[PDB]
């Protein structure tokens, strides 16, 4: 049974990377090294571990002028004073958009929704 | 001055995390770990 | 079994990982959807449901 | 076995008092601290069971 | 075995996400609750 374990490890951390927690090592897993050794094998299982945090304010969605606005791969944060959208494992802040967001529905449905601006790229060139 | 003791086993440190409806924790960093797993 | 649900209530698949992270758990079901092919837009919309 | 299923986390971490979580009510399965034994509801019927 | 079974579950199941057909809960798993029980474990599976 170690060993169909360890037959399934080679296969599934090693050749590949894979999502199963606490598999292929502590953390989100991004590949394994195998090593020999006597009457065994030992892994050497590299992992992506967040280590400094910050706290932010956030909100699910946005109304810019009755549309929900959702994020399309990421969440809205705060700093207090301007929102903005990053990726969820790594701060990297950058403005809201029609780009990275969302339309479905009205502001009058959703749960802690906030009122603020959405950019819109095209605009600036009509006034070129 | 030393003596064997024996005492009630703590399962670690309390951690009451932040809460709200309104508030979300971001990582800024990253650390790379490099642990190991023996299987005979 | 009462800390690991207060880390799933709170922080869903972060502590698990590492350190704790403050999430709202209406927030962890949307991206739980997304886990499953379904957008953030029915969850808001049937958050009561 | 117990350590190896039970025992997966570093640090023990607890609910807050303001228990806001979107309309869910845990209350069946957090545990109950007026009781002797810090179990819940649903784990109570099982030790009986 | 089912130990190991049941480690494997409170890392994928409850510790996160698991795509996995079957392994937690028939469904489209979205998380789980554990709860004790004498001599054994019990999955409270949230399944879409």
């Amino acid at each position: 049974a170690s060993a169909n374990l360890a037959a399934t490890k080679m296969s599934e951390c090693v050749l590949g990377q894979s999502k199963r927690v606490d598999f292929c090592g502590k953390g989100y897993h991004l590949m394994s090294f195998p090593q020999s050794a006597p009457h065994g094998v030992v892994f050497l299982h590299v992992t992506y571990v967040p280590a400094q945090e910050k706290n932010f304010t956030t909100a699910p969605a946005i109304c810019h002028d009755g549309k929900a606005h959702f994020p399309r791969e990421g969440v809205f944060v705060s700093n207090g004073t301007h929102w903005f959208v990053t990726q969820r494992n790594f701060y990297e802040p950058q403005i809201i958009t029609t780009d990275n967001t969302f339309v479905s529905g009205n502001c009058d449905v959703v749960i802690g929704i906030v009122n603020n601006t959405v950019y819109d790229p095209l605009q600036p060139e009509l006034d070129s | 001055s030393q003596s064997i003791i024996a005492y009630t086993m703590s399962l670690g440190a309390e951690n009451s995390v932040a809460y709200s409806n309104n508030s979300i924790a971001i990582p800024t960093n990253f650390t790379i770990s490099v642990t190991t797993e023996i299987l005979p | 079994t009462s800390a690991l649900l207060a880390g799933t209530i709170t922080s869903g698949w972060t502590f698990g990982a590492g350190a704790a992270l403050q999430i709202p758990f209406a927030m962890q079901m949307a991206y739980r959807f997304n886990g499953i092919g379904v957008t953030q837009n029915v969850l808001y919309e049937n958050q009561k449901l | 076995n117990t350590q190896e299923v039970f025992a997966q986390v570093k640090q023990i971490y607890k609910t807050p008092p303001i228990k806001d979580f979107g309309g869910f009510n845990f209350s069946q399965i957090l545990p109950d601290p007026s009781k002797p034994s810090k179990r819940s509801f649903i784990e109570d019927l099982l030790f009986n069971k």
